[PDB]
């Protein structure tokens, strides 16, 4: 009783940070794998998705 | 009939009206720019004259 919100993520445990995965944000994000050249750094963030 | 211009004649003339400005035409309020660069080089545009 008094849960606000209850939402189906993807599964932390399976998907470990072992996995280089980080879904802390909602969405599974891998650092430096896909990346833009010709970017101003931080816009390779989205790639990340 | 109209006055003759000074140049067309020979003689020496030493009063004559001469324009000028008022005060200093370099004020001292150079222009300035923002220069802002394309995002990314890959998407620039090189093409259509």
């Amino acid at each position: 009783y008094g849960a606000a919100v209850v939402n189906i993520d993807l599964n932390r445990d399976f998907f470990d940070t072992a996995t280089g995965i980080d879904l802390t944000k909602g969405i599974p994000l891998v650092q430096d794998l896909l990346v833009p050249i010709g970017v101003t750094a931080g816009a390779e963030q989205s790639a990340e998705y | 009939q109209v006055g003759i211009p000074k140049l067309e004649v020979d003689h020496i003339s030493f009063s004559n009206v001469v324009s000028m400005m008022t005060a200093n035409i370099r004020t001292g309020d150079d222009m300035a720019v923002e220069r802002v660069n394309p995002d990314d080089v890959r998407a620039i545009n090189i093409r259509n004259a």
